């Protein structure tokens, strides 16, 4: 009976995450053997930290991972409903049920569940990317995160999703939207209300220099130098030594004469920006101040290539050719101080406009911190999702799907004939985890909500067609209440992109847990 | 300058409140009666929060030597 | 336990008062949710209510904090 | 397909081309493009004289080895 204490080991990983989805979830603390704390809320990013002992598990690791790297959104909601899957069948191996016809019982109800899925929407985005229209989205990827802060972090993420797409509608073509264009810094101080919007991105470093900012120009020139500053000698080897003092004199304001001559001709083509990738010698600072040009060292290739896409400049391999074809353009610079630490900013103002973004994050609580900084990106992902298959179509959340599903299988249970009505009824068992754990992690009784969500959604109503309320969904109450309450109230709804991906993802996940009937290990 | 020292760290924040068990009392008595007019659990759960505001007022008396068991009921008599 | 060492840290930076006091402010405050936890009361109500007596206690302060400059004092007879 | 390399190329020994002035820009950079000049001249006017004329047709390179940037810009417009 291995492939029953093999649900035994995911049932206890299976409470884990039922911890985790819902406004009750919250972050695990791990401790890595490198003496680093990582602390998020997502599951998804947990079971990279955790070490897996049972290779049955990695399968549904792996199968976590498919719906974070494409649509980026739902990872609770494929391993929590793979954990009752396999639940559900427990009974069915007993019952005598051959696990063969069990997998085919699954294969037909997916492929009814997939057709009932476009009769279910309700509303269609218009992809407007208004910022009142992207709260809608925004404010149910924010819920089951963190509480409270959903009012105010769905005016700073909508902001700069507006920022870096251009104006275009009804064009599927050429896509706009990456998953890079949203970067999320943290300081220490300040609160969330005092966080601003910047449509750039933002470094948290000193200028290194007498010169604080640029002017206010139009069009500042913008220069990428991969090659450190300091005269131009030989590529192979070239250390520069002192035999005697008499060649020191010469080498010395030989190095002031050849960078000072260098830096003019940068100058006089209008440059007020020079960025360094290497070091910067203590000669070439000098000169830099004088000419009023501001000192930038971005030493990460990584944040080069979001700065490439703004401005339009382009590293050089070689110093002292300033090809104003490569130069890039941007409205405006300034060094301001937000959070308590002055820093210098990278924003924008009309032309060329900014495809990478950045939200600065302030607060008092650091652990809270971080747990904003995963919970931002997975609302980043969620902007991903309004392309062409299926981005405007969105079904109601808040367990009203799991729910409704219930009835609609049910019904075609008795419709096919055959053996296959025991698997096909055990598929809509497995979808009351969803409520039940929403209900179960708040207090609420067993006996009293789960009996109000059936009656909810089944109702008897004198006419062929369906009528009163059919958005009640689950409520996690907190205050009070009396029964449910309707789900248009908070407008939380779950686009069809995610649900659609999920249920494909957690049905091919219990396949093959159930198509294993025998595992084989080594030990290393 | 002992009183210049006083009312220095007094002229930074203005916003001060009575010490010694006073207000640390007060809310504590408001909750259990803010407690009676909401139904439901959180009722007791609030009670139990007034009740841990007052370890404050009892390790200040005990490590001054007073006795917190007599302390606690003769401060709420005349509260 | 190191999340009322980093709480700590932030009341000696931040303010530089109540660092003790934070500490066993929080400790006492868990004591008193023991027993809810043996009784089946799950943490989304102990939460809720909690908050709803710091939302409350945030009024009261503010009511208990006795604040005036031109009523019946000045800048001077008040210090 | 086609076996020249399109890209600059250097000596065994680690070596650059460094210019003070831009007189010394088409002087130094002449011998790294003399071997790509030389044969990318001839490969544009094969599309001059084959396939101008012809609408709904293309013209594709293999170019096993890399590719100069300043190829790029010459292989955009055509």
């Amino acid at each position: 009976g291995q492939i029953i204490k093999s649900i035994a080991a995911i049932r206890e990983l299976h409470q884990m995450c039922l911890t985790s989805m819902g406004p009750c979830g919250r972050n695990k603390i791990i401790v890595n053997h490198l003496g680093k704390i990582i602390i998020t809320n997502d599951a998804a990013t947990m079971l990279r930290e955790l070490d897996i002992v049972h290779p049955a598990v990695k399968v549904l690791v792996m199968a976590t991972e498919q719906q974070k790297i494409d649509m980026g959104d739902g990872t609770n909601l494929v391993m929590i409903l793979a954990g009752e899957l396999l639940n559900v069948s427990e009974k069915l191996i007993s019952m005598g049920l051959s696990a063969v016809e069990i997998i085919q019982g699954y294969n037909m109800a997916r492929k009814f569940t997939l057709k009932e899925l476009d009769e279910m929407v309700v509303g269609e985005i218009t992809d407007k990317n208004d910022k009142n229209e992207l709260l809608k989205m925004i404010k149910p990827v924010i819920s089951s995160k963190k509480y409270g802060s959903e009012d105010i972090l769905s005016e700073l993420v909508s902001e700069a999703v507006s920022h870096v797409l251009p104006v275009a509608q009804q064009a599927g073509e050429i896509p706009y939207f990456n998953v890079d264009s949203i970067r999320v810094v943290k300081i220490m101080g300040g609160s969330l209300s005092n966080s601003t919007v910047i449509k750039g991105m933002v470094f948290n470093r000193e200028p290194e220099g007498h010169v604080k900012s640029l002017s206010e120009d139009k069009k500042h020139k913008v220069a990428v130098f991969t090659c450190p500053l300091d005269i131009a000698n030989t590529e192979t080897k070239g250390t520069v030594l002192l035999h005697n003092a008499q060649e020191m004199l010469d080498f010395s304001k030989g190095e002031e004469k050849q960078i000072d001559a260098m830096m003019k001709e940068i100058a006089d083509m209008g440059v007020e920006c020079i960025v360094a990738g290497a070091g910067v010698g203590e000669l070439a600072l000098h000169y830099l101040n004088r000419y009023g040009i501001l000192v930038l060292k971005v030493p990460s290739k990584f944040e080069l290539r979001r700065l490439c896409r703004v401005c339009g400049a382009t590293p050089l391999p070689r110093l002292g050719a300033p090809t104003p074809e490569e130069l890039g353009l941007v409205e405006t610079v300034k060094t301001m101080e937000i959070g308590g630490d002055r820093v210098t900013v990278f924003k924008q103002e009309q032309g060329e406009i900014s495809r990478t973004s950045t939200i600065i994050l302030r607060g008092a609580t650091q652990n809270n911190l971080d747990d904003i900084e995963r919970a931002i990106d997975d609302g980043v992902a969620a902007v991903k999702g309004l392309m062409k298959p299926s981005g405007g179509k969105l079904l109601p959340g808040a367990g009203a799907t799991e729910i409704e599903l219930i009835s609609r299988i049910t019904k075609y249970g008795e419709r096919t004939p055959g053996l296959l009505q025991l698997a096909i009824k055990q598929f809509a068992v497995a979808f009351e985890v969803v409520p039940r754990t929403l209900a179960e992690t708040a207090g609420l009784d067993v006996n009293e909500v789960l009996p109000n969500l059936y009656a909810a959604h089944n109702v008897t109503e004198p006419g062929a067609v369906k009528t009163d309320h059919l958005y009640k969904g689950v409520d996690i109450d907190g205050e009070s209440d009396e029964g449910v309450k309707d789900i248009r109230e908070e407008n939380i709804y779950d686009m069809l992109a995610t649900k659609k991906f999920a249920i494909n993802v957690a049905t091919e996940a219990a396949t093959t847990v159930l198509s294993i009937d025998q595992i084989i290990m080594a030990k290393k | 300058h002992d009183a210049i020292m006083i009312v220095k760290r007094a002229l930074q924040n203005k916003l001060i409140v009575a010490g010694g068990g006073a207000t640390e009392m007060e809310v504590s008595k408001c909750l259990r009666d803010y407690s009676k007019t909401i139904a439901g659990k959180q009722q007791m759960i609030i009670n139990a929060f007034a009740k841990a505001l007052e370890v404050i007022p009892r390790q200040l008396c005990e490590n001054a030597g007073f006795d917190a068991i007599e302390i606690l009921n003769k401060l709420r008599l005349a509260h | 336990a190191k999340t009322l060492v980093d709480i700590s840290r932030a009341q000696d930076a931040e303010v530089g008062d109540g660092t003790t006091s934070v500490t066993i402010l929080a400790g006492e405050l868990m004591k008193e949710a023991k027993p809810f936890l043996e009784e089946g009361i799950s943490s989304h109500l102990i939460m809720k209510g909690y908050r709803k007596a710091v939302s409350l206690a945030v009024e009261k302060i503010n009511e208990l904090a006795v604040d005036i400059t031109s009523e019946k004092s000045s800048g001077r007879e008040l210090l | 397909i086609l076996n020249v390399s399109l890209e600059y190329e250097k000596t065994e020994v680690n070596s650059g081309f460094f210019y003070s002035s831009a007189d010394q820009r088409d002087k130094l950079a002449a011998s790294e493009r003399k071997f790509v000049d030389a044969k990318l001249k001839k490969i544009i006017d094969l599309k001059n004289e084959v396939c101008g004329m012809d609408p709904d047709k293309g013209f594709v390179i293999i170019n096993q080895k890399g590719i100069d940037p300043m190829s790029l810009d010459v292989f955009a417009k055509h």
